[PDB]
């Protein structure tokens, strides 16, 4: 630390690189995603939780659950500019693979092409490496769904569900409990609603119909990507517990 | 603090990027300007600044393509860059396609022009926050932050005072069903009164106002037709 | 020269001859024309022989780097075991049988393979290509790439080649949907036969080569022909 | 961002010079001595053999004068191992010249030549200068034989006598005093070895040292060098005259 | 310009003759047309002589540069690669047909390379003006696994069938036997003599005119 | 190679001497002379004595790169450059420009200078004759006797085939050179206004300029 | 200046600690990947466990993705053990490399050149202060043209020596004497006859090391090895179905 | 603005970061050239290492071209670099000349490339030192590249560890006209003198150009001959 945390570009005699470390508790201040696996779709989670204050922002305008081929969920959790940045290059991905193959992009080389493109900003003086958590998610009939989660430098790592954000140890905590596996989508929604109004410190108090937004890929949705309708929300809304 | 600061590529010791969030202060000392979304109209005002009482007001509301004005508020050699990549892209988009660029798209594409110039270590974040102010197929206003951000508002404020605009505007609701143009503009000139400090200049003929709608095209208000709703403002 | 393709119920069958003519004189007889890409999928070349064979080589430096990157990290199929002649009478009909790397999670796709032609050769170079393999999703599958990138899938049967006018009717109608691997051999070996008598590219030896689901057997034959009439 | 890395090589001092430079001249003051003499035979060029071991070759090299070309040769004072990016670069100029104008390079054209490559590295670049400095002897048909004395710096300067490297004072001193302006070939060599064996504050020298090289045009510019074996001659006939 | 080989039982044969034409007329009678590639693989060419020796050369050095880099004996199919990607470059302007034959790791393969880029692996070939003389003959003759001294001989005749049946292609004939341990190259084996032989009759001393003579001597 | 500046360039091997030959015209168009001093013959170094012919640009213009290498090559070496190595230099030049030829057909004359003993107390020994031929692509057409390259390559051919006899002194070599010379220049109409014959020994040189026909 | 953060600069003594801090960076995973060589079989052993790094560790990722074991072709396998996003990218230079040389040179690459090609870039690193080492250690496999196997280990340092029983990790200090002493008693039983005995011969000489080298139980849902042996050629990951099998030689 | 020299005049005018280049030089094993009146031999001491290693796939002494051998002292990596790079001189001259590259181009080409990295910017200096020797038509070389880029002409040197009376040692024991195979017994005990615990067998190594043969490296059957005395 003493001066070896300047540059992303040098290690420190404990051989940890710093400058990497700090992107970490950059992501794990901001606003939290959450990404889990059920037995018909993946349905992802952002609660935009330092948006509360605002009391301006249009309704349902911010959105960190982006789509890429229709059929694959990307989120993230950090700057949301630099993560911005990814999708554009994830979609670039999966169009120059479509121009190529005539097929979409296989979802475990998309995760891997995106960590390559992440990590390659962590090797250089000038380069400012991103401070974005990348959440990526598709499901399919004959493979069920699968959840890979790209930190900052490289490594890309697959879940069966995951909580990237702030509140992410006492969210993951509270997922566990249930095998979601083999849990139905439609009722995970629910589920989620209750650790969102527990383990979120307060910022998401019973008006959350716009801070948090979120989507799935489900049989319900012919497996592709598709935002809840608000007439499913409000059901799900049924949250009046003591 | 004085080691993580002098480049815009060290993140702190609590990953914040020093150098995004000076430049993310440049615009806490522009003028304020308040953009107000009606049901079908969008009205921005921005209070314009006199140097000395011999300069000329400065220009604070920007054209940029029929039916999308923008209000910086920061450095303004910055904004003038922005302003004509604007420009250049909705025309552009006017002479490859025969359409109306797509303000959704349109605001993505100048908020990673924002972004590229903060990835790397030899130039800085842009020091000008913008008010994207524009009725595609429906009214709506955009705000970009010097680092790579934007949201879609129902109100904003910029700088100086802003949080006294704020406070006026937080409370009243009634902007959505605000019809009546009239109705709607006293509200936002009101705004923009509470932000101008007292003891001091009032809101006069040297303020910048401009609307856009339905079927109205981004306009100034003319001095002679703005001279009567600064009457209003007295009320 | 010529090349067939004839998708029976379960695999694909690729044959050609064996001759690269000069302008009326053989430079060889005997030459390469089902090329090996992959385990999986062969590929049948024709036209100018320079071009053909210089795209060969980049396809298949493209299809060994798309091959082991889509390759999935850890162990799959643990406990699962999924798995399952013509005897001289075309003298002297050389054999050798292979068997793949199965369930094909390593090996790509055949319309992957194709498309890197179109995005290969959409340029000034003359060489019409017949692609076939097995596949995972799509079993067998018959892509002919033609002058100019011009992919379709043939569902049916494809020939290309100087020769494939010549059969061109006789094979519209001894086929049928679903045929033996016998039919098959014999179909694809009297078209081939019948494309080289009238033909002055016509090749030495034949060369037929049969994809299937789990293995590729590849055959030499040399004959030819004498109708009585 | 590798600012706080940067030596600024190319930057003013607080007095108006350069101090990468101002070292660079020190580099070349620490440096075997080098000896120029122009007679009215030819132009004198010895320098001192710096030694290192008995086990150096010393029968078909040495590394302090070297030839430029035909009619022009230098003699190297300072850091050995970027002469030799100096000494090809100005045989590429001279060839070059003879490429163009179907003629050999004037000395004094080659000097500008390599001095301004020279000086290029101290104008901008950010690059460490060349710390080296060498005489330049040679033998043109408009201002007949020269001497020309260059610099890390890049400014050059014709001279009649010069005796740059270690302990010059004392070289240039006995130079001074006994230049006589019309000297014998054999005279001018002499007085190389005195000045020589001076500089080294050593009574005689030992032939396992200083070694010469002159031009002498005879019509036909014989540009000939010592082996060690002519030296003894040199370093008999100095014995016999002091 | 006549080459020609052919693989043997453990070895690879190739014979070349020995005459460079400027079309006409022949400019010289003995001209090593056969190449060193590596120790354990030789190359022959025909086409232009211009493209064919640099060519030669080029791959000749970047071979050995490859085997030096990595530690193993070069591998035929290594060149056949390096030289049909370098004449596919050139569309069809590098003109030299290159018969290249060794043994490496595999069998002793010889391959036929054509100028614009074709390969082609052959168990006995021929090229130049007088290939399809040589190939006749070859083709008439050639079995599976000869003995290296019948397939040596079966050079000489398929070399000596483009020597005497085409114009372009005469003068002694050599080869080279690329065998797994070493090479070897013998540079003349063939061409009988007895003609009518000139009689060397040189012009006395004082001949020619001489208006100056400016005589120098350098050391 | 072209009728316009039509020359030629011969070269010759003795028993222990070269001897390279040259026509001196410079000819503007085919049938249009201009000079009579253009030599050919260029010294390259001691013993490398280059030929060139063709069109007198190309002529003039790869001089200038062989002399501005040889040197080079020289001055960093310390050292005489042999044929061998100059003669590949000469045949890597011309290739560079493959599509941008060089239109001359250069011929590369001088000893070998082999290194052994020679003795118990000598140092270097006899020289060998190193005659070659190239074209203007460079193919290196090395010959152990005459070269020829010109406008009358094909003249020239003929007549060195039936005079050229196997070893011969500096006397021997220099008559038989110049008359297989002068009478093929006599046989052209674009070449041979007035020759110059260069035998050289390892130890001397010998330049003359014979009392050609001048047509 | 005080500045040894450099990549390159030289501390006085002669060393640069960047390379040494990046070994260190390489240690801390504690992740430990044993290779071994025998006679016409290589193997190569991994842990399947998560780097030692910031992020939670294992709670619900697939154990199965989690792997340090690629292959980089058809016949050539590697395990690179250090930063997680250097070993990824290091892979994908490897198989480009190993692609390259194919379609350049029509034969595929040795399992020695391939290593060395990749310490010749690894070094570029080391001598250009722009940029960052790889905190990356890899061991590579495979078979040469004469049907003997190969295996090499590289270094964040450039260094491609190339052993024939070696280890990367945290316990390299103290591994090293074990498996020389474990790999002497294939050479002490002199029975020479072993027909294809690298099932019962090399891999299970490569679990005994793992288990003896860190004093762990090695659960077969933990562990992951990978054979290039002659009649294979492949680098075919060995399910876990047989791997506890050897597991159950504790006798 | 990231191309600037990080090697810097010191005050003192020293290049400082030379000076650290050549420290480490003078820490690594000790390689050792000596040149005889029929050819030259380099050896160098490679510690004895654990039985893991594989001796031969790590050589000290490599060979750049037919007669040219080299050896280094130094960091492992920058010797591959700078060998693969000194091979493409020794291939590019011949691909111009048709003889083999002699030593004293080669020396001088490489000493260029090491100047280079110690000016150009954002690049540290070469950390080793060379012994370029081979035979030529201009007899037997023996060159040393210091870290710096300058370069000398040696009869016989040593640039390892402790170098000082190593070299002191030769120079009592050298002669012009030394027999090569004297070379090499005196090369062995410098090396067995200087390497403390003389255990040397399996941990040196010997090249040499035997009178104009082909340089090549004695492998081990070759050496223990040499270590009776």
């Amino acid at each position: 630390s003493a001066g070896y945390d300047l540059s992303v570009s040098t290690f420190s005699p404990d051989g940890r690189l710093y400058q990497v470390e700090y992107i970490y508790k950059s992501i794990n201040n901001n606003n939290t995603a959450l990404c889990l696996e059920c037995k018909d779709g993946i349905i992802c989670c952002c609660i935009n939780s330092n948006m509360d204050k605002n009391k301006m922002i249009k309704k349902n305008s911010y959105n960190r659950i982006y789509h890429v081929n229709n059929n694959i969920i990307i989120t993230y959790s950090g700057f949301d500019g630099d993560a911005r940045n990814i999708i554009d290059r994830a979609r670039s991905e999966a169009n120059t693979y479509y121009y190529n193959f005539h097929t979409n992009i296989p979802l475990h080389i998309l995760v891997n092409r995106i960590s390559l493109y992440i990590h390659a900003y962590t090797l250089y003086w000038h380069m400012r490496p991103f401070a974005a958590s990348i959440i990526i998610s598709s499901f399919n009939e004959k493979d069920k769904g699968d959840i890979y989660c790209i930190e900052p430098n490289g490594a890309c790592y697959k879940y069966s569900g995951i909580v990237i954000g702030k509140n992410k140890e006492m969210f993951k905590t509270e997922i566990e409990k249930k095998d979601y596996k083999d849990i139905n989508v439609r009722d995970a929604i629910e589920d989620i609603y209750k650790f969102i109004l527990t383990s979120d410190d307060h910022m998401n108090k019973n008006n959350l119909q716009n801070l948090v937004n979120f989507s799935w890929i489900c049989k319900e949705s012919s497996y592709e990507f598709q935002n809840i309708h608000e007439e499913i929300l409000t059901p799900a809304l049924n949250k009046a517990v003591e | 603090r004085n080691l993580y600061d002098t480049d815009n590529i060290i993140y702190s010791p609590e990953g914040r990027l020093y150098q995004v969030e000076y430049a993310s202060e440049a615009i806490k000392q522009g003028t304020c300007a308040v953009a107000i979304k009606s049901k079908d109209y969008v009205v921005v005002s921005g209070l314009k600044k006199c140097i000395s009482k011999l300069s000329f007001p400065q220009e604070k509301i920007f054209k940029i393509d029929d039916y999308i004005g923008i209000s910086m508020s920061g450095i303004t050699s910055d904004a003038k860059v922005l302003t004509k990549f604007m420009q250049n892209e909705c025309l552009s988009h006017k002479f490859l396609y025969n359409e109306n660029i797509n303000i959704e798209s349109l605001v993505r594409s100048v908020a990673d022009k924002y972004q590229k110039n903060t990835q790397k270590s030899s130039k800085r974040a842009f020091g000008v926050g913008l008010m994207i102010a524009a009725y595609h197929n429906e009214p709506c206003i955009f705000e970009t932050r010097p680092n790579g951000s934007y949201f879609e508002y129902d109100a904003l404020s910029f700088g100086a005072r802003s949080h006294a605009s704020k406070t006026y505007l937080e409370k009243n609701l009634h902007l959505f069903e605000e019809c009546s143009l009239e109705e709607l503009i006293l509200h936002c000139l009101k705004a923009l009164k509470c932000s101008l400090s007292s003891e001091s200049e009032l809101t006069i003929s040297n303020t910048a106002l401009a609307v856009v709608g339905k079927n109205h095209p981004w306009q100034e208000i003319s001095s002679l037709q703005l001279e009567e709703y600064l009457s209003k403002v007295k009320m | 020269t010529t090349i067939i393709g004839i998708i029976y119920d379960n695999g694909v069958m690729l044959a050609c001859d064996s001759r690269t003519s000069s302008g009326t004189f053989i430079s060889n007889k005997c030459s390469r024309k089902i090329n090996r890409i992959n385990e999986n999928l062969y590929v049948c070349r024709s036209g100018a022989s320079a071009h053909s064979q210089k795209i060969i080589e980049i396809i298949k430096h493209y299809c060994v780097s798309m091959k082991n990157e889509n390759r999935k990290k850890g162990r799959f199929h643990e406990g699962e075991t999924i798995y399952d002649d013509n005897n001289l009478v075309t003298k002297n009909k050389y054999f050798y049988e292979d068997k793949f790397n199965d369930y094909n999670p390593l090996v790509e796709n055949v319309a992957h393979i194709t498309k890197k032609i179109i995005y290969t050769n959409n340029n000034f170079l003359s060489c019409a290509l017949i692609f076939g393999g097995y596949d995972k999703i799509k079993k067998q599958q018959l892509y002919a790439v033609n002058l100019n990138g011009s992919i379709i899938e043939k569902h049916d049967f494809a020939v290309s080649g100087s020769g494939s006018i010549y059969i061109q009717s006789y094979l519209q109608d001894k086929y049928k949907k679903f045929m033996t691997k016998k039919e098959c051999f014999n179909l694809i070996l009297n078209c081939v036969k019948y494309a080289m008598h009238n033909d002055n590219s016509s090749g030495g030896l034949i060369r037929i080569v049969n994809i299937t689901k789990s293995f590729v057997e590849e055959f030499t034959v040399v004959n030819t022909q004498m109708n009585f009439q | 961002m590798a600012r706080r890395y940067d030596s600024r090589t190319t930057t003013f001092s607080p007095e108006g010079r350069l101090y990468q430079v101002e070292y660079a001249l020190e580099a070349i003051n620490n440096a075997s001595i080098t000896i120029g003499l122009i007679t009215k035979d030819g132009v004198i060029l010895g320098a001192d053999k710096v030694f290192i071991s008995k086990l150096i070759d010393k029968a078909n090299n040495y590394e302090k004068i070297y030839k430029i070309d035909k009619h022009i040769f230098c003699g190297v004072a300072g850091l050995n191992a970027d002469a030799n990016i100096l000494i090809n670069q100005s045989r590429l100029y001279a060839q070059r010249y003879l490429y163009n104008y179907n003629e050999v390079q004037p000395v004094s054209q080659l000097v500008v030549q390599i001095c301004d490559i020279k000086q290029s590295y101290t104008q901008y670049g950010g690059l460490r200068p060349y710390g080296v400095s060498f005489l330049i002897g040679g033998y043109d048909t408009k201002d007949g034989y020269q001497l020309y004395h260059t610099d890390p710096s890049g400014n050059y300067s014709g001279w009649f006598a010069t005796a740059i490297g270690t302990n010059n004072l004392t070289a240039s001193s006995v130079l001074k005093q006994e230049w006589k302006n019309d000297m014998t070939l054999e005279e001018g060599l002499l007085l190389a070895l005195k000045t020589l064996a001076k500089s080294t504050d050593t009574e005689i020298p030992k032939s396992e040292k200083i070694e010469l090289a002159y031009l002498t045009n005879k019509d036909g510019e014989v540009y000939q060098k010592y082996l060690t074996e002519k030296e003894i001659e040199e370093l008999i006939k100095l014995y016999t005259q002091k | 310009t006549t080459i020609c080989g052919l693989v043997c039982q453990n070895a690879v044969i190739l014979g070349a003759d020995t005459r460079a034409t400027e079309g006409p007329i022949v400019a010289d009678k003995n001209c090593s047309k056969l190449h060193y590639i590596s120790k354990n693989i030789w190359c022959a060419g025909a086409g232009v002589a211009g493209d064919l020796e640099h060519t030669t050369l080029w791959l000749q050095h970047n071979v050995e540069l490859h085997r030096l880099n990595t530690n193993t004996q070069p591998r035929v199919s290594m060149c056949v690669s390096r030289l049909t990607q370098e004449l596919f470059k050139y569309q069809g302007y590098k003109v030299c047909a290159i018969v290249l034959g060794g043994v490496d790791v595999n069998g002793p393969q010889l391959y036929g390379i054509h100028p614009h880029g074709s390969s082609c692996l052959l168990p006995f070939t021929a090229l130049g003006s007088g290939s399809l003389n040589a190939m006749a003959v070859l083709e008439a003759k050639y079995r599976d696994n000869m003995t290296i001294e019948e397939g040596k001989n079966l050079v000489c005749e398929a070399i000596c069938a483009g020597i005497f049946n085409d114009l372009g292609s005469g003068g002694n004939v050599d080869i080279c036997v690329i065998t797994k341990d070493s090479y070897q190259h013998i540079r003349p084996y063939k061409e009988p003599n007895m003609r009518l032989y000139h009689l060397p009759h040189p012009t006395i001393y004082p001949k020619g005119t001489t208006p100056i003579l400016s005589e120098k001597i350098e050391y | 190679i072209y009728n316009y500046n039509g020359g030629c360039v011969l070269g010759m091997s003795g028993s222990n001497c070269v001897a390279i030959a040259c026509d001196l015209r410079l000819g503007a168009n085919t049938f249009t002379t201009v000079s009579t001093k253009f030599s050919k013959i260029f010294k390259m170094n001691n013993n490398v004595y280059v030929g060139l012919s063709g069109l007198a640009t190309d002529i003039q213009t790869l001089y200038e790169i062989l002399r501005y290498r040889v040197n080079l090559y020289e001055v960093r070496q310390d050292a005489e450059m042999d044929v061998e190595c100059f003669a590949n230099m000469l045949s890597s030049i011309l290739y560079s420009n493959r599509f941008s030829p060089y239109f001359v057909n250069p011929i590369v004359v001088g000893f070998k200078l082999k290194h052994y003993v020679d003795e118990e107390g000598e140092k270097k020994v006899n020289y060998e004759p190193y005659l070659t031929a190239y074209d203007l692509i460079g193919a290196k057409c090395e010959t152990r006797d005459f070269v020829v390259n010109g406008v009358t390559s094909e003249q020239l051919f003929g007549m060195c085939e039936s005079l050229y006899v196997k070893d011969q002194d500096e006397n021997g070599l220099f008559e038989t050179i110049s008359q297989c010379l002068l009478s093929a220049l006599d046989r052209d109409c674009i070449s041979g206004w007035g020759a110059e014959v260069l035998v050289l020994t390892p130890e001397k040189i010998i330049k003359k300029k014979l009392k050609a026909r001048m047509d | 200046s005080m500045y040894d953060r450099h990549l390159t600069i030289f501390s006085p003594d002669g060393n640069l600690y960047q390379i040494e801090y990046a070994i260190k960076a390489v240690k801390n995973t504690n992740i430990t990947s044993v290779g071994v060589k025998g006679e016409n079989c290589a193997v190569i052993i991994s842990q399947k466990k998560m780097a030692t790094q910031y992020i939670s560790q294992d709670k619900l990722l697939d154990y199965n993705n989690i792997t340090n074991i690629y292959n980089i072709t058809d016949e050539i396998g590697c395990s690179m053990v250090g930063m997680p996003g250097d070993c990824l990218s290091m892979v994908y230079k490897a198989r480009s490399e190993a692609s390259e040389f194919l379609y350049s040179n029509g034969y595929n690459v040795n399992a020695e050149t391939l290593c060395r090609n990749i310490c010749d870039k690894i070094q570029v690193y080391t001598q250009h202060a722009y940029m960052r080492l790889h905190a990356c250690s890899g061991m590579i496999i495979g078979i040469d043209e004469n049907n003997k196997p190969e295996l090499f280990k590289f270094d964040p340092s450039g260094f491609c020596a190339g052993y024939r029983a070696c280890v990367i990790g945290n316990k390299e200090q103290e591994s090293i004497s074990v498996l020389e002493r474990l790999l002497e008693k294939r050479k002490k039983k002199i029975q020479q006859e072993t027909i294809d005995e690298d099932i019962r011969n090399t891999t299970i000489l490569a679990i005994e090391a793992l288990q003896t080298i860190l004093a762990f139980d090695l659960k077969a849902s933990e562990i992951e090895v990978a054979i290039v042996s002659t009649k294979n050629r492949n680098f075919t990951q060995i399910s876990e179905k047989e791997i506890d099998n050897y597991l159950t030689y504790i006798a | 603005e990231y191309s600037f020299s990080l090697t810097t005049f010191s005050p003192t005018g020293k290049l400082v970061q030379i000076e650290y280049a050549l420290n480490r030089v003078s820490s690594s094993s000790p390689a050792l050239g000596i040149r005889a009146k029929n050819g030259v031999i380099i050896a160098t001491e490679k510690k004895s290492p654990n039985e893991l290693i594989e001796e031969n796939s790590i050589f000290k002494i490599q060979q750049i071209s037919e007669h040219i051998g080299i050896v280094y002292a130094g960091m492992p990596g920058d010797f591959r670099v700078l060998l693969k790079r000194a091979r493409k001189e020794a291939i590019r001259y011949s691909l111009q000349y048709g003889s083999e590259i002699l030593v004293k181009e080669l020396v001088k080409i490489i000493a260029s490339i090491v100047q280079e990295f110690t000016q150009t910017g954002g690049v540290r200096p070469f950390g080793l030192s060379l012994l370029i020797c081979g035979v030529d038509v201009y007899g037997y070389h023996l060159y040393q590249i210091d870290p710096s880029g300058c370069y000398f002409n040696w009869m016989a040197t040593c640039v390892g560890k402790d170098y000082q009376n190593n070299m002191s040692f030769l120079e009592k024991r050298y002669n012009k006209d030394i027999e090569i195979e004297d070379a090499i017994h005196t090369a062995i005990l410098t090396l067995k003198e200087s390497y403390e615990g003389v255990l040397n067998e399996k941990n040196i190594e010997i090249g040499v150009a035997y009178d104009n043969k082909p340089f090549k490296i004695l492998t081990q059957n070759e050496i223990k001959d040499y270590l009776i005395e």
